[PDB]
């Protein structure tokens, strides 16, 4: 049913589908400590997961995969698709990360958990790409469906699973030429897009091998959830 | 058994 | 700068004209491997290919027109996921198997020798097929090992890189055309490609991790280059 | 660092 869609069909699907914005615990006495920093990061994770998970379930063609390979895509895929969120809400406030609307944090803020600050950067980073590029809320939707399908599809049906990723190609192309931009431009733009996602993929990986560091560490339990789909990386 | 597989399925 | 004057052909020509050569392993066919032997075999190979990579990146339009500095961090950063790509490359003609020599063709199984190295044999594989799949073409292949080089690592000078880059993609649509693709699979093209290069960033991050655990285990002692280009992702 | 003196030349 997703490869019938118009790039506008697409388009709307995607924009409502959205996930809302969550609110971290509140008045947690700023100044953090590392553990209650992550205490606070991971309860808030842990609630983005769930939605993200639903999320899923309305990107056009992904319910039309079997349950293995829905699961096999989001384990791969889950924490490059917070990360994305995260740097998208986080556009308008250069500098900071907004993991809540009660909880916006500087780099510095980032160094009381040990080695967060290197993905602290690499998150501004991205996030000031995308301010540079002025991505587009259509844009960043496509992104975020994109990563979902992509990412898992080399470690497994694939077909269709392509199929779906040139719909959603063909969608971003639409909404280029929609904003005025030249042939050369739209291809410009689109490479620019898709080679951000690499990035992302590398900041993953890094957080990855991360999460499960502070798990070593128990400086905080996490949740059963995120465990699970930590372990998937292993 | 998975969460996943749970949330998934509703 | 000079690469932001070049015709798509002239790109294409510079590129092709760069590669490096395909290097011989060691090795005596008559003695299955150890753990211990086969990752002697594998890096002294990687390590004559990194001295031969470094020299191509400097052939490389654009790159030579970045400071040291520049230079070095984008090579630190890209090295292993560029050993990938040419890897898989040439194992392109060989399904089932990778040519990580024309002395040293390995399946899976042989892949098993070493701990850990099974899983990144099998997406190296997963790659080559995907590849084979979308019948890659040698020029199309030298774009996205240039583009690699310059994406991965590009966190003004930045301004000149994502310029060069966008060249790169003017010259993969280029070649796309010659090929009588239409518009519209052109841009899904140029999308595949580019998505793969997500997935050789993830084979090059589980890569990374691992170099960095036989190390620890010295089951092998590591070329000091190889170490040098491993302790930079850290 | 040797990728430093292989860059220089
Ligand atoms: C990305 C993200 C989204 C979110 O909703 C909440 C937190 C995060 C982040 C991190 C995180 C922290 C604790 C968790 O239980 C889970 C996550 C995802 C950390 C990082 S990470 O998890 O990808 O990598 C690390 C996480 C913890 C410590 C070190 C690295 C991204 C942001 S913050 O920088
Ligand atoms: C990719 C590659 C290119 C090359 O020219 C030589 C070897 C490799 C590979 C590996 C490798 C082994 C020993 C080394 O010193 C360096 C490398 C790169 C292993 C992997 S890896 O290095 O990316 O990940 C591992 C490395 C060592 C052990 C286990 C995994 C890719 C191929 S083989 O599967």
């Amino acid at each position: 049913l997703a490869l019938s869609l118009t790039a506008d069909q697409m388009v709307s699907a995607l924009l409502d589908a959205e996930p809302p914005i969550l609110y971290s615990e509140y008045d947690p006495t700023r100044p953090f400590s590392e553990a209650s920093m992550m205490g606070l990061l991971t309860n808030l994770a842990d609630r983005e997961l769930v939605h993200m998970i639903n999320w899923a379930k309305r990107v056009p063609g992904f319910v039309d995969l079997t349950l293995h390979d829905q699961v096999h895509l989001l384990e791969c895929a889950w924490l490059e698709i917070l990360m994305i969120g995260l740097v998208w809400r986080s556009m308008e406030h250069p500098g900071k990360l907004l993991f809540a609307p009660n909880l916006l944090l500087d780099r510095n803020q980032g160094k009381c958990v040990e080695g967060m600050v290197e993905i602290f950067d690499m998150l501004l980073a991205t996030s000031s790409r995308f301010r540079m590029m002025n991505l587009q809320g259509e844009e960043f939707v496509c992104l975020k469906s994109i990563i979902l399908l992509n990412s898992g599809v080399y470690t497994f049906e694939k077909d269709h699973i392509h199929r779906v990723l040139d719909k959603i190609t063909d969608t971003l192309i639409h909404l280029m030429a929609k904003a005025g931009l030249t042939l050369q431009q739209q291809h410009q733009r689109l490479a620019q897009l898709l080679l951000i996602l690499s990035h992302i993929r590398h900041m993953s990986n890094k957080g990855m091998e991360h999460l499960y560091s502070m798990k070593c560490k128990n400086v905080v339990p996490l949740s059963d959830l995120l465990l699970e789909m930590l372990d998937a990386h292993r | 058994h998975k969460i996943l597989h749970r949330l998934l399925q509703d």
